[PDB]
């Protein structure tokens, strides 16, 4: 028949460069799940808890790790619906680009586009922007790239950046951390050694999940394999 | 026009909160003066705020709502600077000009743009979402007869026809101290009314004639905007002349 | 206090407050009587009027010439609700041209009054229609509420101790339909006294009277026209 | 914010209630229908002796040939004004028959109580007018004065007065008029209540006064006209 | 006045020090207060140091229990809050010993000496009863019909109860006075009490609502009960919305403390017997603002309508203030009357009283009819606006 | 608190709702006398009954009324009595 | 309920203005700092990033500079967030005008556009003022060079050089100081840029990753914006460094 129910700001600016509402949204990618990506230098690879904590996990399309197009996947850490709206609407963006350009979009360009509805859910009333923040990545330019878009909208430019449980203290590991100029193997086996750093508990083929970006294509790492990289290093 | 409690709830004053909160809104857009002549019928402003690192063109109160009506701005309070709130009143009073153009095409009466104000500030309070408004304006303009116009509108809702009328810091108080200045040789006299002007912004402004930045609008020519050097050399004589009226 | 003024809180009995105060909105509205036959239909209004110096405002009120609306409560409520049963019917005229039944109009009118006891923040109307109609059946006066609510009624009274003037209205309910318009009438003012005290009886210029029918065309009677129909009372029936 | 469905237990709104104070601030009108025409008064508010009477008035023109005076919030009359102007011009040219006095004011009436807090649209509010409004003019069936109120209802009234106390100018009216007089009779009469009620005294700039004979258009009255209507009080 | 402000500063200063030591030298150099009629009754003194019954202590009988086995067992409490148990008095009566009567009790012994005048059981309803003076209906302008219904519903049945039995009622226990403030009501009250021989005493409902709620319920009720022992009596309860305001409580607001004290009251208008002939008034702005709880209609009777003058009912109350005034005027009471807005009685009254200030500023001593023209168009104006909050936004 | 009735203001002086009125009688003034009826049936005697209503229906008038008439042991309680300025006392 | 809460953004507060524009300046406050400078023979921007981080891949160039259209120029103050939306609308405004009108873009007008969408937003639809002030540098033939100021409160302003963003009232004044009415040239003014940059930041130090340097200068024939690559900012960097003594001096 028809709704009305708040539509009053409910944000305010805090002095601090955002706004309250915003600030706590972090605070829920935090305690979301440890997702960690690194930029190889001849190819991104990023990785995901794969888990929800229930430990039984069967995966064998249901990922985390999710192509959206030739070369660009997305890994996230918080929200579960609010991630699988962004999904739907990173190939609609993909494609738009697809059309115009007869190449895919820019992870830059992603960004700006997808950042834009994050913030349409602050500043109006009766919705809440996303609990979600991306692990984003692409080949373009003739350089692998790697950018984190938090729940915000704000755009943070990372070469590695860890998510999850211990997000903050992630991120300085890896800024001291990062690597390039890595073979593709060795790729995976960083990856996992990083996601160890992150999160905790066992980790067996059904509790991560890693995928691979290259010049061959984003794909996504059949379980058999992300259990020798785990096994092999140190 | 969107919201969830309504703008406004009635009281047993019979005052409007949000039109009383307008009018402290509009003396942000400060003070200004209009005298009517024979001819020559010209409004000034109160501060330009100069630093030579700005514009002039982007602070003004003076308006141009039309080529032949142009209009310039405050009511009461004493409340801090900001130009925009007023200038959101203005970018509704350019479109309502512009319109009647459209419609009549000779130049447009300023009787128009007052009763079209008021009427603009009643229903804004009927929308939830839409914020009213509540101010004065010193419409100045000609009609197809020739004749001189000088209008002023109150938030109110009401309209006057007038000789001289000045809105800012104190409504009333501004007009009374230009109703002891008015003398019936000021008005057709041509030199007299910038006079008048240059008195009353000269009140509550330190060193004018760099803020006071007038115009004049003519029966024939179009809304002209004098630079500010020479209304300075007016500023040096009339302040010796105001100290005399008091 | 707020929790009364909200139209999304309810008492155990499952009322809304805000449905409650809308029925008692009538009751201090004037007294209108509105009475069936088999021929004709009359609606009895009680006036007012602010000065001596003034006519009294018809609380009859025109929409066609065979059906016609009389209000007890708030006129500019009103007239909205007004605007409404004038434009339906005359639709219905224009389409299929079937001089309305009373019936099928008021349900609609039923569901529209009900739209702002449902919306948050907005508050029910609080007049009384009784509205007279005559349709190729014969002639029917159906009350509806500021709820949906709406009675088919011989005759009926709402207004101030509304339920004394039905007592008189059982008494002669048979008697309706036999009668005539001019006695129609009669029997209205007879029941419309009860309402008020039993200090007082009605005069002249405080009575407005409606007739419909399509054995004649609508007429308002006014403060002077009435007297005619007046003629024939009897001094508070107790 | 606070109620603005608020009943009273009676069964009528507070917020009508609240309506009637703001009339009694502002501006005073007296309508007076004559057999011989309608004459209206309104308040001009001088303030100044430099605000001109002929060029600004406060008797409006709803058509050629019925005038409407204000009384109370002046910004409420404006919104009810131009809408009735409009309902009146598409009137005339499709019946070809000047509008009744009755029917422009029926019209005015729908917007005065349609108030809620919340689900507002321009044809509903989030607070009722608190303007009465003196609907004059001549038509077909004669001078008629109509009276509409901020409760939203329509009388027929052959004198109204509302303004500084809308009962008092009104009771001031109850003793002078009678109903069936000539045109200065009444011209007069709606004078002698308005001083009276008001802070202000008779003056020609104080008030204006402008008459609708039936057979005439809407005339407004020239500063000497005006001031001929002045000598007598 | 910078260099002429400092001579005067010391000079004073000086002259100021050296009276202090006068002072307080002086003193009133070893006299004694009672001077000669005293001398007498120094001895009597003596006597009574050697006496066991002197001193007595003030205590006050709080309850009466029977377990007798001497003469009647009554527990007093004394005021250092020590229970004690003592019994009948030596000689006097057992019909002056009560519950809630002060009585005197040896120091020494601790047995009832004498009986003293009663009641000084709660300390908080001696405080929240105040003076009382009588204003008569001269002063209180209108002879109107709000008028003459107080006195009616008031006066008639405590003065005459015969007249009520007559029409087949009882007194009323309950009587409500309604109508906006600034319309003269408390004098009105006042002008009835003195005609009926009926006390008023005159009760403030903000003094009832405090901190911790459950003061204001024990005042309430002795209260009641103080009033029931006067007879023929009025407790006008003025300038109430605590015992007056909306019926709600939201639970963790000042409104508990209303809601206790409303609470008792609804329990004391019933009563533990019946109130017939005992009238409790209470003024509220309309009978819709007070509660549907507390308002059982039947004991609360009639409701006196007073209502805000009308253009003709304020032509009336300026012939009662101006006629009792001393004024030489030449324009009349009507022409100013219709000149007011209709706002308040209030500014109409103020009109008649400005005009006399006007004459000390025109240099008269008593008013003319020019300072009465001048006095109706400041004061329409001034009392009537720059008053009142700018928001009914967001309240309950 | 302690005993002494309290008067009759009588149930003569509320008609109708009588079915009301044998609830009350059975309810309040029986298992006081009378029980080792009560217990006679198999039941224990009430905790209380709860009168509750809308104001002046007679809720509070036939409890008190009925009580003096039968004669009972009459303890005055009041609820706002019983809530002090000093904290939980 | 809804009824019972205040946050006066449509509603007028006691102060006669709303809470919801004036809170959105404190949050620009602490947020990087972006300033536009006048040169004789092009305009600049230089601003600082959001990012405070000691690690950026560079993957977008534009994270506070962005270059609209060919004509013109901006940079953010404020929350990135709100700038996001609004630096889509205006790559559609800044070349619709330029469809039409075959002369770059007059800095004045489109600000003037841009902040009556601003001030739409806190007057009805019950949404908030964007966070975000955005400096406006462009190029047009009737007033010559200009450098314009957007606020969240619709207000404009026609400058020659101004700061915004994080210590702004010590940033115009230091804007002001070195640089006076038409003194400077495009590569000297570059250098007082980035000096500026390094006294006010959110977080010190005044590095590459840290900062974004935009030159509009006109070219033959073409008015040519770019944002500089890391590389060059840091020969400004060193510049920026020459040029502390030059101001003093």
């Amino acid at each position: 028949m028809a709704e009305r129910g708040y539509s009053f700001s409910l944000t305010t600016f805090s002095p601090s460069g955002k706004l309250v509402q915003i600030e706590y949204a972090l605070a829920a990618v935090a305690g979301g799940a440890p997702s960690v990506g690194i930029k190889a230098a001849n190819g991104v690879v990023l990785a995901t808890e794969k888990k929800q904590k229930s430990i039984l996990y069967d995966e064998r399309s249901v990922h985390k790790v999710e192509p959206i197009t030739k070369h660009i996947g997305l890994v996230y850490s918080g929200m579960g619906p609010d991630y699988r709206v962004l999904v739907h609407r990173a190939r609609k963006l993909a494609q738009q680009y697809y059309l115009v350009y007869q190449e895919p979009i820019p992870t830059a360009q992603l960004v700006q586009r997808v950042a834009s509805v994050m913030q349409e859910y602050t500043q109006s009333g009766g919705v809440r922007p996303f609990g979600v923040s991306l692990l984003i990545c692409g080949w373009n330019e003739g350089r692998p790239y790697l950018f984190q878009s938090d729940p915000s909208g704000a755009y943070f430019a990372w070469k590695a950046t860890a998510m999850g449980k211990n997000y903050v203290n992630g991120k300085t590991f890896l800024e001291k951390r990062y690597n390039e100029d890595l073979e593709l193997e060795d790729a995976i086996h960083t990856a996992i050694l990083t996601l160890k750093e992150s999160f905790e508990g066992q980790m067996t083929e059904d509790n991560i999940e890693v995928g691979i970006c290259n010049e061959a294509g984003f794909r996504r790492l059949t379980p058999t394999e992300v259990r020798d990289y785990l096994a092999a290093i140190a | 026009m969107s919201y969830d409690r309504a703008i406004t709830v009635f009281s047993p004053d019979g005052h409007l909160f949000q039109v009383e909160y307008a009018q402290e809104a509009v003396k942000k857009g400060s003070t200004a003066v209009g005298v009517r002549g024979r001819d020559i019928v010209v409004l000034g402003v109160e501060k330009k705020s100069v630093a030579k690192l700005q514009d002039e063109r982007t602070v003004r109160k003076i308006c141009a709502l039309d080529d032949n009506v142009c209009m310039a701005f405050a009511v009461v309070a004493s409340v801090s600077g900001l130009t925009a709130d007023a200038r959101i009143v203005i970018n509704r009073a350019r479109v309502e000009c512009q319109s009647h153009r459209l419609t009549v095409g000779d130049p447009v009466t300023v009787e128009y743009i007052t009763r079209y104000i008021a009427s603009l500030k009643q229903r804004y309070t009927q929308s939830n979402g839409r914020r009213p408004f509540g101010i004065s304006a010193l419409i100045v303009g000609f009609d197809f007869d020739g004749t001189p116009r000088l209008y002023q509108t109150d938030p109110s809702g009401t309209y006057h026809a007038w000789k001289a009328n000045a809105i800012g810091r104190g409504a009333k108080s501004v007009r009374e101290f230009l109703e002891k200045n008015y003398t019936d040789d000021a008005i057709e006299t041509d030199d007299l009314t910038i006079k008048l002007v240059i008195k009353a912004l000269l009140e509550v402004v330190q060193s004018g004639g760099k803020n006071i930045e007038l115009a004049v609008m003519r029966r024939d020519q179009p809304l002209k905007i004098l630079s500010p050097e020479e209304i300075e050399k007016y500023v040096a004589e009339i302040e010796k002349e105001k100290e005399e009226n008091e | 206090n707020q929790y009364d003024n909200d139209v999304t809180v309810w008492s155990p009995q499952g009322r809304i407050h805000q449905i409650e105060y809308a029925m008692e909105a009538v009751k201090q509205g004037s007294a209108t009587v509105g009475l069936k036959s088999k021929t004709h239909a009359v609606l009895v209004a009680l006036k007012r009027a602010q000065s001596e110096l003034a006519a009294h405002q018809k609380k009859i009120l025109h929409v066609d010439n065979h059906i016609g609306i009389s209000i007890a409560g708030l006129t500019a409520d009103a007239r909205l609700l007004c605007n409404f049963m004038r434009q339906e019917c005359l639709d219905s005229r224009f389409v299929f041209d079937r001089p309305l039944p009373v019936s099928r109009l008021v349900s609609l009118i039923g569901s529209k009054t009900q739209i702002p006891t449902q919306r948050y923040g907005r508050r029910p109307y609080g007049v009384g229609l009784l509205i007279a109609g005559y349709d190729d059946m014969g002639p029917h006066v159906f009350q509806t509420c500021p709820s949906a609510n709406y009675f088919d009624c011989r005759a009926m009274s709402i207004g101030a101790r509304s339920q004394s003037a039905r007592t008189y209205l059982e008494r002669h309910m048979s008697e309706f339909m036999q009668c005539n318009l001019d006695e129609l009438v009669k029997h209205g003012l007879r029941a419309l006294r009860e309402t008020l005290p039993a200090e007082q009886d009605l005069t002249t210029k405080n009575v407005s009277i409606g007739i419909v029918g399509k054995d004649l065309e609508f007429t308002i009677y006014d403060d002077d026209d009435v007297s005619p129909f007046l003629d024939g009372l009897e001094e508070r029936p107790q | 914010d606070r109620g603005v469905n608020t009943f009273s237990p009676e069964g009528r709104l507070f917020q009508v209630e609240y309506a009637i104070e703001g009339h009694k601030l502002g501006s005073t009108a007296i309508g007076i229908q004559t057999s011989e025409g309608v004459c209206l008064a309104v308040e001009k508010r001088i303030t100044s002796p430099l605000m001109e009477p002929s060029s600004i008035e406060k008797i409006v023109e709803i058509d050629a040939h019925i005038g409407c005076a204000m009384s109370g919030l002046i910004a409420d009359a404006k919104t009810l004004i131009d809408k009735a102007r409009v309902e009146t011009q598409n009137h005339w040219f499709t019946y070809n028959e000047t509008m009744t006095v009755e029917s422009v004011t029926q019209a005015v009436s729908n917007l005065a109580l349609q108030f809620g807090e919340e689900d507002a649209d321009p044809g509903a509010m989030s607070r009722p007018f608190g303007v009465a409004l003196l609907f004059g003019g001549v038509d077909e069936k004669g001078p008629q004065l109509f009276h509409m109120d901020p409760s939203g209802t329509f009388v027929q009234c052959d004198a109204r007065a509302i303004g500084s106390a809308s009962e008092g100018a009104q009771s001031s009216l109850q003793e002078v008029y009678h109903k069936s007089t000539t045109l200065k009779e009444a011209i007069k009469s709606s004078l002698i209540i308005l001083k009276q009620v008001m802070e202000e005294k008779l003056n020609a700039t104080n008030i204006e006064l402008a008459t609708v004979q039936p057979g005439q258009n809407f005339h407004m009255f020239t500063k000497e006209e005006l001031e001929e209507v002045i000598k007598d009080i | 006045q910078s260099t002429y402000s400092r001579q005067i500063k010391q000079v004073e200063d000086d002259i100021q020090q050296l009276l202090k030591k006068i002072n307080e030298l002086t003193g009133i150099k070893e006299s004694d207060t009672g001077l000669a009629p005293p001398a007498l009754w120094d001895l009597a003194a003596d006597k009574q140091t050697l006496q066991s019954e002197q001193p007595l202590q003030v205590a006050r009988c709080t309850k009466i229990i029977n377990a007798d086995s001497e003469d009647p067992k009554y527990i007093i409490n004394v005021k250092q809050f020590a229970k004690f148990v003592v019994d009948l008095s030596d000689q006097v009566a057992p019909t002056d010993i009560e519950e809630g009567m002060r009585v005197g009790v040896d120091r020494n012994k601790y047995q009832i000496h004498i009986p003293l005048p009663p009641k000084i059981d709660p300390t908080v309803t001696m405080m929240q009863v105040e003076e009382k003076p009588d204003v008569t209906y001269s002063d209180v302008g209108g002879c109107k019909e709000q008028i003459e219904k107080l006195r009616e519903v008031v006066e008639t049945p405590l003065l005459h109860p015969e007249r009520f039995v007559n029409l087949g009622i009882e007194p009323p226990k309950g009587v409500l006075l309604f109508g906006p403030p600034g319309t003269g009501k408390t004098l009105c009250a006042r002008a009835v009490a003195n005609r009926t021989d009926a006390c008023f005493i005159p009760v403030i409902g903000s003094e009832l609502v405090q901190k911790y709620v459950g003061e204001g319920a024990r005042m309430v009720r002795e209260l009641f009960e103080m009033a029931r022992t006067k007879k023929a009596c009025l407790i006008f309860f003025d300038e109430i919305d605590a015992i007056g305001g909306a019926r709600f409580d939201d639970g963790a607001g000042g409104d508990n403390e209303v809601q206790r004290t409303m609470l008792e009251l609804i329990n004391q208008l019933d009563g533990f017997d019946p109130r017939g002939n005992i009238k409790v008034l209470m003024a509220t702005n309309r009978p819709d603002t007070l509660d549907p709880a507390l308002m059982r209609p039947g004991r609360l009777d009639r409701k006196i309508e007073f209502s805000l003058p009308d253009l003709e009912g304020r032509t009336h109350i300026f012939k009662i203030h101006a006629r009792s005034m001393s004024v030489e005027r030449d324009i009349r009471f009507e022409l100013l009357a219709r000149l007011c807005p209709n706002s308040t009685g209030a500014e109409i009254r103020s009109v008649c009283t400005e005009a006399g200030m006007f004459a000390i500023r025109a240099r008269r001593k008593i008013a003319t009819e020019k300072d009465f023209l001048e006095a109706v168009n400041k004061v329409i104006k001034s009392y009537a606006k720059f008053s009142a909050t700018p928001r009914y936004m967001t309240y309950n | 608190m302690e005993v002494d009735e309290r008067p009759t203001e009588q149930y003569s002086d509320i008609g109708g709702l009588d079915k009301q009125i044998q609830e009350l009688v059975e309810a309040i003034v029986l298992p006081m006398n009378h029980k080792e009826k009560f217990e006679n049936l198999g039941i224990q005697p009430p905790k209380g009954v709860l009168m509750y209503g809308p104001p002046g229906t007679g809720k509070t008038l036939l409890a008190r009324a009925c009580a003096a008439q039968t004669k009972a042991t009459f303890l005055k309680l009041a609820g706002p009595q019983l809530v002090q300025m000093f904290i939980g006392d | 309920m809804s009824r019972r809460y205040d946050s006066r953004t449509t509603i007028f507060s006691p102060e006669g203005r709303l809470y919801q524009v004036e809170y959105a300046m404190e949050a620009i406050g602490h947020a990087g700092t972006c300033l536009g400078i006048l040169a004789n023979d092009g305009v600049l921007l230089a601003a600082e990033r959001r990012n405070i981080h000691k690690l950026l891949d560079e993957v977008f160039f534009s994270e506070k500079i962005y270059k609209l259209n060919e004509d013109m120029a901006c940079s953010v103050a404020g929350i990135t967030s709100d700038a996001n939306v609004l630096t889509n609308e205006l790559r559609l405004i800044a070349q619709r005008y330029l469809l039409q009108y075959q002369e770059p873009i007059p800095c004045e007008q489109l600000v003037t556009a841009l902040c009556d969408i601003k001030q739409a937003y806190t007057q009805f639809g019950g949404k908030r003022p964007f966070g975000v002030s955005l400096l406006y540098i462009g190029w047009d033939k009737h007033y010559g060079f200009q450098l314009y100021q957007s606020d969240p409160s619709g207000n404009y302003g026609g400058w020659k050089a101004t700061c915004i963003g994080n210590n702004s009232a010590a940033a115009v004044s230091m804007l002001k100081q070195d640089y006076k009415e038409g003194e400077m040239t495009l590569k000297s003014a570059l250098a007082l840029a980035v000096k500026v940059l390094n006294k006010t930041m959110d977080v010190s130090k005044l590095s590459a990753e840290k900062v974004e340097i935009a030159t509009l200068t006109r070219e033959n024939g073409k008015t040519v914006i770019r944002v500089l690559k890391q590389k060059e900012v840091e020969q400004l960097i060193k510049k920026h460094e020459e040029e502390e003594a030059k101001a003093e001096r």
